[PDB]
């Protein structure tokens, strides 16, 4: 987890303008831009202003540096949701940006718990998930043939 | 805070507009032909459609 | 023509120049907010899909 | 709203027994085909931004149980516009909606 110190150590928990933030546009650190609902594979990559993952210095992808007034706030990840017209699944996170499986939705609305306020953010995209294939399915099955789909990484190499 | 769709392709022709159109979503259009016949037109478009 | 197949015609997927027609349209943003209404066709690649 | 005295709108009084229990309002949830999001209450009432729902789904969280409420209502939301949307987005131009109040004055 420690061969891209290019952004970890150089790049901070940017804060914007969330659009519909719970009740209108307040300016969130973990403010939506590129939707990127492309793929296949029930996947999203978002990019949150936020870069969650190693703390402010060194350790564990797994923790949340978000800004809170002019600073960051590097701690734990503890109740990540994304979510559009359904819950969706986290995937991975890396920088600024995360990968989470979602369902088809006409917006993305995303957010974590701080643990005092729910702090969320929210955000109009087109969603979508045809699975590559003669069947236009709503969802990837258990089974099947395996054919050439077009889908995000889990990693960060 | 609210809606706006795309704007429109104008195109000329020949007392007709044709118009290559795609919206974000079911956009009802509509006109009115100002002569003293109306001759007005209506029609949700969600569909990217050329009209005239 | 923007929105039609091709509104992004580059040479090859190195090639950094293009021809864009999207009708990529700025308006200015709302009630004195920072962002940036970008208007603009959805691709003729999403379509032709 | 206020509990059973005089203080702190964000506070969370219903009945439990003959008797209210006038407390934090901590874990309140007004749900339909999604999750809503509460806009503001005052009294026995709640404004709460919703998306389309063929119900309405509604319902807090005391601590030791779910403890909700749930009804049919047909629900939808057309913008003001010619435009049939789903959804309020970010831009567009403003124009004479129907709506309803923030506050309690």
């Amino acid at each position: 987890l420690d061969t891209h110190f290019t952004q970890y150590k150089l790049a901070r928990p940017y804060i914007a303008d969330c659009p519909n933030c719970g009740h209108s546009r307040c300016d969130s650190p973990i403010a939506i831009e590129e939707v990127r609902g492309d793929a296949h594979a029930g996947v999203i990559r978002i990019q949150t202003s936020a870069m969650f993952g190693l703390k402010t210095d060194g350790v564990d992808l797994a923790y949340m540096s978000f800004m809170n007034g002019k600073t960051q706030k590097s701690i734990k990840i503890d109740n990540l949701h994304v979510r559009t017209s359904a819950p969706c699944s986290l995937v991975s996170h890396h920088g600024y940006y995360i990968l989470a499986q979602c369902p088809p939705g006409d917006t993305v609305t995303v957010g974590f718990h701080d643990g005092p306020n729910r702090h969320t953010c929210t955000v109009a995209h087109k969603v979508e998930f045809r699975p590559v294939g003669r069947e236009k399915y709503r969802h990837p099955p258990e089974h099947g043939v395996e054919l050439p789909c077009n889908r995000y990484t889990h990693k960060r190499a | 805070i609210a809606t706006l769709a795309p704007e429109p392709l104008v195109e000329h022709k020949h007392r007709t507009l044709i118009l290559h159109l795609h919206p974000d979503h079911p956009t009802l259009l509509t006109t009115r032909s100002l002569g003293s016949d109306a001759n007005p037109t209506r029609q949700w478009i969600e569909r990217p459609t050329t009209v005239n | 023509k923007a929105g039609s197949f091709g509104d992004l015609q580059s040479r090859t997927s190195t090639s950094n120049d293009l021809y864009a027609n999207t009708n990529l349209k700025l308006q200015r943003p709302q009630a004195g907010i920072v962002h940036t209404p970008f208007t603009q066709a959805p691709s003729g690649f999403e379509r032709w899909k």
